[PDB]
């Protein structure tokens, strides 16, 4: 059944469909898919000047 | 998921039914030397009787 999905219900239609990336706010957004994302405990970033 | 981890947290479960089951698959050969030594002392009159 998913293997009609992935052809239909995956791609192929919009009728009101937005990307995000087709949408201009992402010059605001550094966007990046970590799928791990739910395993972490903290996230730490560094900065140094 | 398609995340190793995810995919790793499946293995030390994998192998835990492969300790418990080889245990207790074990455990009645482990049982059968067990139950041999009482069935020999239910009919064993003690000596000088």
């Amino acid at each position: 059944d998913v293997e009609f999905d992935a052809l239909l219900g995956s791609y192929c239609n919009t009728l009101s469909l937005v990307r995000f990336l087709e949408l201009g706010l992402s010059v605001a957004c550094v966007c990046t898919k970590f799928p791990e994302l739910a395993y972490m405990n903290e996230g730490r970033v560094q900065f140094e000047v | 998921d398609g995340t190793g981890i995810s995919l790793h947290r499946q293995l030390r479960a994998i192998q835990q039914l492969a300790r418990n089951v080889q245990a207790v698959l074990g455990a009645f050969e482990r049982g059968t030397a067990d139950q041999m030594l009482h069935v020999l002392l239910e009919k064993a009159p003690p000596l000088a009787l």
